[PDB]
């Protein structure tokens, strides 16, 4: 969960694996993404409205951004948690 | 270390399987920590104690933990009186004397 | 249980009651025979929606008007909470009378939520759905379909089976819920959408969100099939201004309006094509726009326009189009040229408050665009997309914007502003300008609702000030309360903490976020709370940007490694997917007894809907006071408006809505008198707050605990967790916390 | 590299270096010379 | 280019001086110094490669939209309305008379945009401003 940072060396042999372990992230999401209940279903909640276009929220109610507008990668770190924490719980449901 | 609820009642359901049907088959748990880690899904080994007629009673220690209140709950045929936490010495020598007297 | 108010009997589905729902039920009935607005406040935890929706169904069942109830709710997820308790009540009454009376109850949403087309399923978007079910049921693909057998387009076979069967014939009489009626018409092959489009003014009851109420851009066709006597329930509503304001809003930026220029170009060519094809499907139009009919005349019912209505209804003129945009050419090189004075707006170096007559005044004197012609520019836009036929509709988006900008802003010229930012970020290096058309008065959007309908019942659990909204909204209530629940243990013990463990004051304020002292003092304190809370936990943060830069720095520090050998760390993300995904695994960590803690900003999704009860809740650790961003001058500008206006003070109004952010924060965590959980909030300015808290939590909060630091902060959670843990006596609650049938007997003979 | 601001252009080139930059006392406690250790630094 | 003068050819980066000077009668990006330049001495012809039209130095602005055709089309539109500028009022409330008048300017605007008819169109807007 640490923001990487480019002066840091790594290591060149274990750093070409990175790519594909953002391709098993990416695995990840696809059995862990589900219909959930309408109860916690806050993805249609902002889909309650499609067509509206009010005023657009702040940069305190976005994600952080660069000098040049990219991510500064702090989301990256709460998909990660978030992610383990979905595969920590995950991984209870098995047949043991 | 840090305490699995789920390993010590699929153990005590282990030790409980020979037991016979005239013999009632309970689980006491001084249970001390409000989080638990489980190998795999508790809900699965409460549905197996419910099925194997296991009647399970915590003495729970710093607070109401839901996954124990749950399991006395189900354990014992929709009772939510068998999730005792204490208040002081007195009241901890007062549960576990109230344990020794048939359920 | 079954009970009566004055002559009004009242089919209540538990067989114990609260007093406060009681109450409530009274005040709602006096208000109901006396036929106002009230402004009504629940504790939350009692049973708010059980009362409302008990009450409201035995008015309209027995007293025999049988007045229609739109129960207007703020989310979705509540809007399918409503219509589970609904499901509840109906089957309780129908149980108890012996038969299911003939009763409609059902909730609306959009068609994202209730497509059960295969195809048009995995869209993200709500407007490409909408899109796509409007290009396949339009009407235009059936007559296609119909002279051509053999032509490709398609139609939804869900949409298509609706024309078999009659209107009161698309459900069994009762209430359906969200999932019930997507299982229903899965099972039937119906599309749930249309089904509920078309039953609304069948319905007895019919729950959708502010939006379907406030928004014209949707609320057109809704509000005109519900009755204008109906009963009329804002649940929730202690934001319903910021609805308001967000249906009369609009934000261009330069990539819109490089957009919009590319659709005008589109726009040309494909008349210009048309015109060599066929000018007769033209000459049409523009002779019915000379006669003088409207979009409402050349649409059918069964098709919609193409640029929703961005304006109230009322507001719309009545008379015809002008002439300078009748002609399809002469409209298209309209839109250009106001396009391209938006673009000269948009250059420019500084920031410009100005009114929407200097605008128009300026706009006229450099371009000669009227006001006139620029209030049916949505409306000769949506005609001339019809007219034209176009299969993809993908380039004429930001057309869709800049119509709805320029009705917006040519129809209303009081209580709005328009604000053109050069920086919309100032992080940015680049400029990237931006033009903000704002609503400073929140009174104009929900002005029809006070008008059609003559009595509507505001209610909010966590609604305080009371007398704080009808300055904001301009309407008057009958009368106002808030209850406080009556309790035989203290269920819920709020403490307000004003330091850290070294006694170093703590706070929220978004310049001192980088501050290693206050970081530190609230790790520590998340620390001994994940430590010292059983079930799971919910954080509040007043910006997501404060929750990225804590959390980052958190890790960081390696704060959150202390935590995750208690509880796991479940973070709100932007997207509204993964969060749902986090919210249901923060549910299942919790139900385990894994345990978890929940980060969420104080106004963001997980704020509003969601509910934490029992064990979901358990502590509501909210660092900071929610303020706004204090200089965004969309905030200034309506907090200028404010005390201009209503003679509201600007300190008064941010502290306002901080503090009813909190609120509803807070009021997620009870439900049922059994729930307890702590309130804890970690500012040093939440101190001076207390009687800007509602009302029941100023009664649960104890002087002693206004300046509270961590540690003792949590031996008393300690010791209130371990307090409550105990098993309650009954007969301490028999007949003074909770009501049986014959404690309200013996209520209703000592009132009298 | 101060001249391109004159004009307007520019300058990725910062001004140069050119414009404008910057006992043994005695011991008594013979009996440990050697077994005491300097400490210039804590 | 839209930042740079075809006929000078100067840069905007390293020459920040020139300006959007646009003819109404020829619509040419040319800075302020080729007009200085050229049409100081006299009026001449269009500098833009493959045009020839007469054109003044007084008669030299600068150009307010980024597109040449709603800038020529506003142009011609100011042109027309200083002229045709009847009103409400002028038709005494008659609204369908109104908009057939908005539908006669809009359609001589489009001509002379398009230049399909300008000869007719011309003379007839010189026979009504000689009213
Ligand atoms: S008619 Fe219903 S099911 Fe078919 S595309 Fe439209 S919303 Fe989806
Ligand atoms: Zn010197
Ligand atoms: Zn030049
Ligand atoms: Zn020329």
């Amino acid at each position: 969960g640490e923001k990487i940072m480019q002066n840091d060396r790594g290591d060149v042999i274990i750093d070409r694996y990175l790519t594909l372990d953002q391709e098993f992230d990416r695995k990840d999401d696809d059995m862990l993404l589900h219909p959930v209940k309408k109860i916690i279903d806050l993805d249609g909640n902002i889909q309650d409205d499609p067509v509206v276009r009010g005023n657009r929220p702040d940069f305190t109610m976005q994600p952080g951004v660069d000098i040049n507008g990219n991510s500064d990668g702090t989301v990256d770190i709460l998909k990660g948690m978030n992610r383990l924490s979905e595969k920590m719980i995950m991984a209870l449901k098995n047949e043991y | 270390g840090n305490p699995s609820l789920q390993n010590a009642l699929e153990m005590a359901r282990g030790l409980l399987l020979p037991v016979p049907a005239h013999c009632t088959r309970e689980v006491l748990i001084v249970f001390g920590s409000l989080s638990t880690t489980d190998p795999g899904d508790i809900h699965q080994t409460i549905d197996s104690l419910v099925s194997e007629k296991i009647r399970v009673k915590v003495l729970g220690l710093s607070a109401q933990v839901a996954i124990c209140k749950e399991l006395c709950k189900a354990t014992n045929y929709g009772d939510e009186s068998f999730y005792k936490i204490l208040l002081d010495e007195t009241h901890l020598k007062e549960l576990f004397n109230e344990a020794v007297t048939p359920l | 249980m079954k009970f009566y108010i004055d002559d009004l009997p009242v089919l209540f589905p538990y067989p114990k009651i609260y007093p406060e729902q009681y109450n409530y039920m009274c005040d709602i009935k006096k208000t109901l025979d006396v036929g106002g607005n009230s402004i009504l406040e629940m504790p939350s935890g009692t049973g708010k929606t059980v009362s409302l929706l008990s009450l409201t169904i035995a008015y309209q069942m027995h007293y025999p008007e049988h007045r229609k109830i739109i129960y207007c709710s703020r989310t979705m997820s509540e809007i399918e909470k409503a219509l589970v308790e609904l499901e509840n009540l109906m089957d309780y009454r129908t149980k108890e009378l012996g038969y299911q009376e003939d009763f409609r109850g059902l909730g609306l949403t959009s068609r994202k939520n209730l497509c059960l087309h295969p195809e048009v399923s995995k869209e993200r978007k709500g407007t490409v759905v909408d899109e796509k079910c409007r290009r396949m049921t339009n009407g235009q693909a059936k007559r296609k379909l119909e002279e051509d057998p053999e032509a490709n387009v398609e139609l939804c076979e869900y949409h298509e089976n609706l024309y078999n069967i009659e209107v009161e014939d698309y459900l069994p009489k009762g209430v359906f819920s969200f999932e019930k009626l997507l299982k229903y018409c899965e099972e039937k092959t119906l599309c749930p959408y249309f089904i509920v489009r078309r039953m609304i003014s069948l319905c007895n009851i019919i729950i959708y969100s502010y939006h379907y109420l406030l928004d014209p851009k949707i609320a057109e066709r809704v509000s005109n099939e519900v009755s204008k006597d109906s009963i009329v329930i804002f649940d929730e509503a202690h934001n319903i201004d910021n609805v308001c304001i967000e249906s009369l809003s609009l934000d261009l930026t330069t990539d819109a309006l490089r957009r919009a220029t590319r659709g005008a170009n589109a726009l040309d060519e494909r008349i210009s094509e048309v015109r060599k094809v066929d000018s007769q499907k033209l000459q049409d139009e523009y002779e019915k726009l000379v006669q003088g009919l409207h979009s409402a005349d050349i649409l059918t019912d069964q098709e919609e326009p193409f640029v929703e209505t961005p304006v109230l209804p009322q507001d719309l003129l009545t008379e015809a189009i002008p002439g300078n945009i009748r002609r399809a050419e002469h409209f298209v090189s309209f839109l250009k040229r106001l396009i391209e004075y938006l673009k000269t707006r948009m250059k420019v170096l500084h920031v410009i408050s100005e009114t929407p007559k200097s605008f128009l005044q300026h706009l006229k004197q450099l371009t000669f665009i009227e006001r006139k012609p620029l209030r049916f520019c949505s409306e000769r836009l949506s005609l001339l997309v019809r007219t034209l036929e176009v299969t993809e509709v993908e380039d004429f988006t930001a057309l869709k914007d800049i119509a709805t900008f320029a009705t917006l802003i040519s129809t209303y010229e009081e209580g709005f502003l328009l604000i053109i930012e050069p920086y919309e970020i100032e992080n940015a290096a680049v400029p990237n300008p931006i033009m903000r058309f704002t609503c400073l008065d929140a009174s104009i959007a929900i002005k029809p609702v006070f008008e059609r309908f003559s009595s509507v019942i505001i209610t909010s659990g966590t609604i305080s000030p009371l007398d704080m909204y009808p300055r904001m909204l301009n309407f008057k209530t009958v009368l106002q309360k808030s209850y406080a629940m009556t309790l035989a243990k203290k269920s819920f013990l709020p403490m307000i903490i004003t330091k850290g463990s070294d006694q170093v004051a703590i706070s929220s304020r978004f310049e001192i976020r980088n501050d290693p002292s206050i970081v530190r003092n609230y790790g520590s304190m998340l620390v001994e709370f994940a430590k010292i809370t059983p079930d799971g936990m919910v954080v509040f943060f007043p910006s997501y940007l404060y929750m990225e830069s804590i959390v980052s720095m958190w890790q960081t520090m390696g704060i959150l490694d202390e935590v995750w050998k208690h509880k796991l760390i479940l973070v709100e993300t932007p997207d509204a997917q993964e969060t749902s995904l986090a919210l249901e695994t923060y549910r299942k960590a919790c139900s385990n007894g894994r345990g978890a803690i929940l980060l969420s900003v104080a106004r963001g999704k997980v704020s509003e809907g969601i509910d934490f009860d029992h064990q979901y809740g358990r502590t509501v650790l909210m660092i900071g006071i929610p303020f706004q961003y204090t200089e965004s001058r969309i905030l200034k500008a309506r907090l200028e408006f404010m005390r201009e206006n209503y003679r509201i003070r600007e300190n008064d109004f941010l502290s306002f809505d901080a503090m009813r952010h909190a609120a509803q924060c807070l009021g997620r965590v009870l439900r049922g008198k059994d729930d307890y959980g702590v309130m804890v909030l970690a500012d040093r300015r939440f101190s001076r707050k207390r009687s800007q808290l509602p009302k029941w939590i100023a009664q649960g909060l104890s002087d002693a605990d206004l300046n509270l630091s961590t540690d003792m902060a949590i031996s008393n959670t300690k010791q209130f967790l371990r307090t409550m843990a105990q098993p309650t006596d009954p007969k301490d609650q028999e007949g003074v916390s909770v009501w049986s049938y014959e404690d309200l007997i013996k209520h209703q003979n000592s009132r009298k | 590299p101060r001249k391109l601001q004159d004009l307007g252009l520019k300058p990725a080139s910062v001004d140069p270096a050119t414009i404008k930059r910057q006992r043994k006392g005695k011991i008594t406690n013979t009996h440990m010379t050697g077994i005491l250790k300097d400490y210039s630094h804590r | 280019n839209k930042d740079m003068c075809p006929i000078c050819k100067t840069d905007r980066y390293l020459s920040p001086d020139v300006k959007f000077l646009v003819n109404p009668e020829c619509y040419h990006r040319i800075c302020e110094s080729c007009v200085d330049r050229i049409f100081s001495l006299g009026p001449a012809q269009c500098p833009y490669k493959g045009c020839d039209k007469i054109l003044r130095k007084n008669k030299f602005k600068t150009q307010i939209f980024d597109d040449v055709e709603v800038e020529k089309e506003v142009d011609i539109r100011k042109r027309v309305f200083n002229v045709f500028n009847k009103t409400i009022d002028d038709f005494n409330g008659d609204l369908v008379e109104y908009n057939k008048y908005l539908e006669e300017v809009e359609d001589i605007i489009y001509k002379l945009d398009h230049g399909i008819d300008v000869a007719k169109t011309e003379e007839k807007l010189r026979t009504y401003e000689e009213l």
